């Protein structure tokens, strides 16, 4: 079947505060995989983007935006995008998108758990309230 | 007249604590070779556009004209073997860098 | 490091570090040392 | 002590430091100390 590596990549030629939207989308990936790990982190310090070792941007960015967990029709329209900027501002909605659900589950979870620890510590007072009101008198002393 | 130091994509702002790991393995050629020296010290420069190594060593006006000399720290070499601590200390306008 | 300890005893080094974090490209900041006046490179700082 | 830090600047201390561990009687030690080339002490410390 006929193919041809029509690959666009079209960057401006001034490559300094370029890089800062990258900076914020692996300070999205460490939020996200610092509240909501998936992977392990040392893959995140084997790859940084102070190391000028990314020889080839567009595969960091794809490697960057497939921790999200969105939908594969998803990554197909990241795909369709042919800018640049759309394609970094469609991996960074994808990752809060995630984040937003991760945010909520986790609060979710500390709450309701501290809602059983406030449940079984009051307990714990009313038994502390029990046995030191039975251990004070003769208790049962009506006949 | 030492070598000019492969930067690398490492954006040294004035009076600002950097860390310099390249990838090559021949400015550790230079980093022995200082350890004799009775002061241990190294400049710093910035990197022009378009990056190559092949530039950095070719020519010598790609580099621009203002220059940072500051004094080692120490070493470490935790993953890579060229692991060198870079500052901003003494800035400078070399009258000509070659 | 505060601006009400006084111990700010070289200003340049501390504004050099407070410039540091605007996000202009390296050779914006060559352009900001081309300066010599004190006035202009604060200037163009608050521009950038 | 590891290889890959390069701070060893005196390897034959550190190769000394690991040929402590072996348990050979103290004759063995004498002996492996009075060889002078390297690849003698080297090699009769693998064999032992």
């Amino acid at each position: 079947m006929v193919e041809v590596e029509n690959v666009v990549h079209e960057d401006f030629q001034v490559t300094e505060e370029v890089k800062a939207l990258t900076a914020e989308i692996v300070k999205t990936i460490r939020d996200i995989i610092a509240l909501n790990p998936l992977y392990r982190e040392s893959v995140l310090q084997m790859m940084q983007a102070g190391q000028r070792v990314v020889d080839n941007p567009i595969y960091l960015s794809d490697m960057g935006a497939a921790l999200t967990g969105a939908e594969s029709h998803e990554l197909q329209d990241v795909l369709e995008e042919t800018n640049i900027p759309k394609r970094l501002y469609k991996a960074l909605s994808l990752l809060k998108k995630e984040f937003e659900l991760s945010k909520l589950q986790q609060r979710l979870g500390r709450e309701v758990e501290e809602k059983i620890k406030q449940t079984h510590r009051k307990y714990l007072l009313q038994e502390q309230l029990k046995i030191i009101k039975k251990e004070l008198g003769l208790e049962k002393d009506d006949k | 007249h030492l070598p000019l130091i492969a930067i690398t994509r490492n954006p040294v702002f004035p009076r600002f604590i950097k860390i310099i790991e390249v990838k090559n393995k021949k400015l550790v050629e230079l980093l022995r070779r200082k350890v004799r020296l009775a002061q241990p010290y190294v400049g710093v420069f910035l990197k022009r556009d378009d990056s190559n190594e092949s530039d950095v060593v070719e020519s010598l006006d790609e580099i621009y004209h203002t220059g940072t000399f500051a004094q080692i720290h120490e070493m470490q070499d935790l993953g890579d073997k060229l692991r060198m601590i870079v500052m901003g200390h003494r800035r400078v306008h070399i009258s000509r860098q070659l």
